[PDB]
RNA sequence: AAUAGGGAACGUGAGCUGGGUUUAGACCGUCGUGAGACAGGUUAGUUUUACCCUACUGAUGAUGUGUUGUUGCCAUGGUA
RNA sequence: AACGAGAUUCCCACUGUCCCUACCUACUAUCCAGCGAAACCACAGCCAAGGGAACGGGCUUGGCGGAAUCAGCGGGGAAAG
RNA sequence: GUGAACAGCCUCUGGCAUGUUGGAACAAUGUAGGUAAGGGAAGUCGGCAAGCCGGAUCCGUAACUUCGGGAUAAGGAUUG
RNA sequence: GUGGAGCCGCCGCAGGUGCAGAUCUUGGUGGUAGUAGCAAAUAUUCAAACGAGAACUUUGAAGGCCGAAGUGGAGAAGGG
RNA sequence: AAGGCUAAAUACCGGCACGAGACCGAUAGUCAACAAGUACCGUAAGGGAAAGUUGAAAAGAACUUUGAAGAGAGAGUUCA
């Protein structure tokens, strides 16, 4: 019901202006702009895809 | 534009500060015939292009 | 007598549109004084900006 | 559709300011310029239209350094200053 | 200032005047007309009962088109309207006419409105937009006025 | 006391004229 | 005068518009946008036989 | 009862309708090397203004009988 | 075959398209307060016949002709563009 | 909220003074919207415009076909 | 009569020497004319206030519409 | 001859200055006698105006009066 609008001077939801959002101690529904997500790295010689594991994608 | 560059808002400054009347005193001096600003700009009728 | 600039204020310290604001037409020059907003909070606690609160929408039917 | 339907997209700019003549001339995607013909090295100017150097010839402006050339031509250009 | 036709007595005789003032010219032509010849506490009571509407104003010359009205029989006339800013500039000066009299000092419940007559100011300039991006202009016509005051005795 | 502004020229745009152009077969 | 009235480019509007053949002045904007240009007939013209 | 012939700028478009004409699109037939053409056939195709004068339909009226009202007369015009 | 704001014919159903128009409402138009343009315009604006550039408003011979105007009208002004 | 729906329609949050003016009256012509007995294209170049049918469930669905279609064909019923 | 600083006869000379028309140029003004018009998106009403002045400004009360693909909230471009 | 220089006599609608005119005298003379290549138009090349005068001296109307003011009516300056 309490819609809320963008806090940056871009007014287009692409592909670095995609957010989340949350509800601050304010207790207003803010808009909350977040990373994009990292892609961990897939292994050497030709094998099948599904990342490595032990590091942080 | 709310986005402009620094050559533009100091030809802006300069179109801003001209838009202002004669003052009362010159209109007093002795062999003027200039009686109001002509150069006068108002911003529907007449804009500056850039 | 313009109170559109009271009008406005008392709008954005009340959280809400400016439908809400607003009752008490006795003292209207007295707000007509009222031009920083820290005299505007001062008439809200005083009982002469109230919220008039909202238009009931009852969904029992 | 051909008329003041169409002069609504009119949004973005062409010809900006030069840096040479400040004209509103330069021409942002072939970045030359309309008065001047600003980055090749001499000045566009043409015989075929009298009025078009009649705006840019030498005296229409300031003549910061032609204005005392003119005046130091008139003593032979000395250079030793003064008696007192 | 000059007038057209300065009184034959003026002694005992007001004048007035106002100038470059913008009612409709052609409003003010036909209510001058009318109290052309009018006592002047009788002209006052006259000019609120025109605003108010009970009592019209008859349009003689300037009648093109204008609709007609059953009180102008007083006047015999087939035609009227009830200017009620015409008649009101021109109320004012009667409180402007008769403030010259009593600084003369005169009688001004004895007055009567000799000459007044009207005409026609420099028309002030605007402009309307019309069909195929053509302007045709709005114009003005503001009025000068002009009276002198005779009491008959 | 304001200055003097504007009255300046209309430079209205030609248009088309005598509308269709209609004519005879004959 | 050594050259009056042709120092502007002008031409005849041609066609129909009620208006007579003298060359018109071109443009938009200013007073002096449609106006009647040279030939000794017109206001800012070049006299008949421009004196040599 | 009779389904007579006409005229009024081949009455009548600031009254309409746009079917056929009579622009630009297009197809077919014939002719032309060709562009194109054809009282040859076909489908698709922007119809502007009246607020002016007169005419006319109505509506107030003006003259003169001192002023105002009531009841009447009929010149002329139409006419089924 | 399917398809088409494609072109043409006919039927069933439906209806003021018609017989034959009628009534109602809305925004107007109309009257009023305030503001108030334009196109157009030799002079202007009553007809019949004759003559004439062979189809007059004006001339010729008749008919005749009372101020000032309001709402409508499309006959004319071989109207205006 | 209804409903299949971000359709349409009524409302809350948030807006706004009805779009460059107001008042009186309810003539014609108009512009936009409705109805109308009996007949049902007779109108008209042409069913132009208007109207009828229109949502769902359960039945029923032909000629023809490139076997995909046709098809929601048509044609009935039911609904609170 | 207004007006306040120049001007004319005769003899010669020299012309950018005379306007009613050019759908003439430029400036000015009329008849038209207080006329066409100020009619797209439903709609305003009462009192109080400041005011010489209130249908239109503000305030309140009431009746309204936009009705979450808004007559709402924020932007990019453009405007300065 | 297939190599070279060189003063005067000559040309000058750009400029820096000048002088004069059987010139034009604010719709003329340049486009411009004045804040003129200025206002303003066009995306841009480019097109491009209208516009002189109070008086000797501002002595440019203090003041009284009706109006909220625009504006008056009295008074005052000056030869007007
Ligand atoms: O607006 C006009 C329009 C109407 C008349 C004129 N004319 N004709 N002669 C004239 C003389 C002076 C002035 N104007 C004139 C010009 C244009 N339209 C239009 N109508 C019919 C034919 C051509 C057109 Cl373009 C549109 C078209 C689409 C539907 N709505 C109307
Ligand atoms: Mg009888
Ligand atoms: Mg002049
Ligand atoms: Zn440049």
């Amino acid at each position: 019901v309490q819609r809320l609008t963008y806090r940056r001077r871009l007014s287009y939801n692409t592909a670095s202006n995609k957010t989340r959002l949350s509800r601050t101690p304010g207790n207003r529904i803010v808009y909350l702009y977040t990373k994009k997500v990292g892609k961990a790295p897939k292994s050497a010689c030709g094998v099948c895809p599904g990342r490595l594991r032990g590091v942080r994608a | 534009s709310s986005h402009k560059t620094f050559r533009i808002k100091r030809f802006l400054a300069k179109k801003q500060k001209q838009n202002r009347p004669i003052p009362q005193w010159i209109r007093m001096k002795t062999g003027n015939k200039i009686r109001y600003n002509s150069k006068r700009r108002h911003w529907r009728r007449t804009k500056l292009g850039l | 007598s313009m109170l559109r600039l009271q009008k406005r204020l008392a709008s954005s310290v009340l959280r809400c549109g400016k439908k809400k604001v607003w009752l008490d037409p006795n003292e209207t020059n007295e707000i007509a004084n009222a031009n920083s907003r820290q005299q505007i909070r001062k008439l809200i606690k005083d009982g002469l900006i109230i919220r008039k609160p909202v238009t009931v929408h009852s969904r029992a039917r | 559709t051909k008329g003041t339907s169409s002069f609504g997209k009119r949004r973005n700019k062409t010809h900006t300011l030069c840096r040479r003549c400040g004209s509103k001339a330069y021409h942002l995607q072939k970045s030359t310029c309309g008065k001047c013909g600003y980055p090749a090295k001499r000045k566009r100017k043409y015989n075929w239209s009298a009025k078009a150097k009649r705006r840019n010839t030498t005296g229409t402006g300031r003549m910061r350094h032609l204005k005392i050339v003119y005046r130091r031509f008139r003593h032979g250009f000395r250079e030793g200053t003064t008696p007192k | 200032v000059r007038y057209s036709l300065d009184p034959e007595n003026p002694t005992k005789s007001c004048k007035s005047r106002g100038s470059n003032l913008r009612v409709h010219f052609k409003n003010t032509r036909e209510t001058a007309q009318a109290i052309k010849g009018m006592h002047i506490r009788k002209a006052t009571k006259y000019l609120k009962d025109v605003t108010l509407q009970k009592q019209c104003v008859p349009f003689r010359r300037y009648n093109g088109g204008v609709g007609r009205c059953a009180q102008a029989k007083q006047w015999g006339w087939t035609q009227g309207r009830w200017p009620k800013k015409s008649a009101e500039f021109l109320l004012h000066m009667l409180k402007n006419a008769e403030s010259n009299a009593e600084l003369k000092g005169l009688d001004v419940d004895s007055l009567v409105i000799e000459h007044i007559q009207v005409n026609k100011a420099p028309k002030m300039r605007r402009r309307t937009y019309r069909a195929h991006g053509r302007i045709n202009p709005y114009m003005s016509s503001p009025c000068h006025i002009e009276m002198i005051l005779t009491e008959k005795e | 006391s304001w200055w003097p502004l504007p009255l300046l020229l209309l430079l209205l745009l030609l248009l088309g004229p005598a509308g269709a152009r209609a004519q005879e077969d004959e | 005068s050594e050259l009056a009235g042709h120092q502007t480019s002008a031409e005849s509007w041609g066609t129909g518009r009620a208006v007579a053949r003298i060359p018109r002045v071109r443009g938009g904007g200013t007073h002096r946008s449609g106006q009647g240009a040279f030939g000794n007939m017109c206001r800012g013209g070049r006299m008949f036989a421009p004196t040599k």
